[PDB]
């Protein structure tokens, strides 16, 4: 069997304090199969368990509220797709609307934080997963990291 | 009409090479009006957009000037600009980020301005510019999203585009 590894992480500013739930909740999925994790505290995910013969497969990265994004693995063995230093960057601004993502970053995202501007941690409006930069207020910063990627689609990557 | 749209109306459709022609982008009765993104293309061997106000031609980060709406600071209105004017692309938003408070004062933004922007000549052929779709922008009404005040997506509206500037016709008048 081949184990994939490798490390997750963001291109915009947030608190030292917020790493952990920074860097932790990204799904990975192998294409095609049931193999799955999520990234732990520190960014970094590992899957095992891939048939050998599967020599090229495609890692399906997601979170929620991010921009889906999909990378080819070519190799058997123990692979490993990024370093801690050079992390494979996912892109926060596809924000769910009931659930369902569009798979575009543009003025839709924009406008479902605006819905929640100027609310902070401990508010009965404030929504967790719209404070993008986890620093417990929902705010012009985290609509400038939506903008930073206006109008990216996977295919940007 | 009372109808609702958003329009792209030139000031003349006919001129000469290093003529700016004026684009006005206006809405038309948008219920509770927030905010927009907006996709309109040309053919840029044909036309240069340039900015009325500031009289520079548009790069990726122009703004187009001229809006009579979104403008109250109380709002936290925010501009965005992702153009691309070598392929002929023109791509911008604009939307009051404190929609709640917009909401609460209830005085609603429904008709006006939201953009100018110049078209200068650069030969005498017919060419059209026009709201079109993006892959940017999955769902849009022919490349254009409109939002109200609850942050959500509009729709029911009219796209109404310019007549053609035909400018490969203009004959002498008989
Ligand atoms: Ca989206
Ligand atoms: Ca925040």
């Amino acid at each position: 069997k081949t184990t994939v590894s490798g490390y997750i992480s963001v291109d915009f500013d947030y608190p030292p304090e917020s790493e952990s739930k920074i860097k932790s909740g990204f799904n990975v999925k192998v294409a095609g199969t049931e193999l799955s994790t999520k990234t732990d505290e520190k960014g970094y995910f590992e899957i095992s368990g891939i048939p050998g013969d599967m020599r090229e497969f495609t890692l399906e990265i997601s979170k929620r509220n991010y921009l889906k994004r999909n990378v080819t693995v070519n190799g058997t063995g123990k692979l490993v797709v990024s370093t801690e230093d050079n992390p494979l960057i996912l892109w926060a601004g596809d924000v769910e609307r009931k659930g369902v993502q569009d798979n575009a970053i543009n003025m839709v995202d924009v406008m479902e934080i605006s819905k929640v501007f100027g609310t902070r941690a401990g508010d009965e409006e404030y929504v967790a997963e719209l404070d993008l930069n986890m620093d417990g207020a929902i705010n012009l910063f985290d609509i400038a990291i939506v903008i930073r990627h206006f109008n990216a689609l996977p295919s940007r990557y | 009409d009372k109808a609702s749209s958003i329009e792209l109306k030139f000031d003349r459709n006919k001129g000469e090479v290093g003529d700016i022609l004026i684009g006005t982008v206006r809405i038309n009765n948008i219920k509770n009006f927030a905010g927009f993104q907006v996709n309109i293309v040309y053919d840029p061997k044909v036309l240069m957009a340039v900015d009325p106000e500031t009289g520079k031609e548009f790069t990726s980060s122009t703004f187009p000037p001229g809006r009579t709406v979104l403008k109250n600071n109380a709002y936290g209105p925010i501009q965005i600009a992702d153009n691309d004017p070598e392929k002929g692309i023109l791509n911008f938003a604009l939307a009051y980020s404190y929609i709640a408070g917009y909401k609460e004062t209830g005085v609603t933004e429904e008709s006006g301005i939201i953009a100018k922007i110049g078209f200068k000549i650069l030969q005498k052929k017919s060419t059209a510019v026009k709201f079109q779709d993006t892959l940017s922008m999955p769902g849009a009404i022919l490349g254009t999203q409109l939002f109200d005040w609850d942050g959500e997506v509009i729709t029911g509206y009219e796209v109404i585009q310019p007549d053609v500037l035909s400018l490969g016709d203009e004959p002498y008048e008989v």
